[PDB]
């Protein structure tokens, strides 16, 4: 839950992409706190949704 | 007595306009807002919109 933070703000600082791979916490889907981060496989909330 | 707001993104901004709503209700005091309206600047070459 902690791995993933710093390579979204740091690269964030200049507003540069980060392309995550398989992150599971639904904290990053924010648009405010993390504008700058893509995300590859589905979250938890359409698995929900399903 | 009169006005109306407008805002882009980002600043957690929903609780301003929650915040704001809830408090011109109350009071007797008849504050009548008019045409409340949000903004997307990121839009590229929204300029005509």
């Amino acid at each position: 839950h902690f791995t993933p933070t710093p390579v979204s703000y740091t690269a964030g600082f200049y507003r540069i992409p980060v392309l995550g791979l398989t992150t599971r916490m639904s904290i990053y889907s924010d648009k405010s706190i993390h504008l700058s981060f893509l995300r590859t496989v589905p979250p938890y909330s359409h698995q929900s949704s399903v | 007595y009169i006005f109306s707001i407008v805002t882009t993104y980002f600043p957690g901004y929903q609780d301003f306009v929650n915040k704001i709503r809830s408090t011109i209700e109350n009071s007797f005091v008849g504050w009548e807002l008019e045409e409340v309206l949000l903004l997307d600047m990121s839009l590229d070459d929204g300029d005509s919109k």
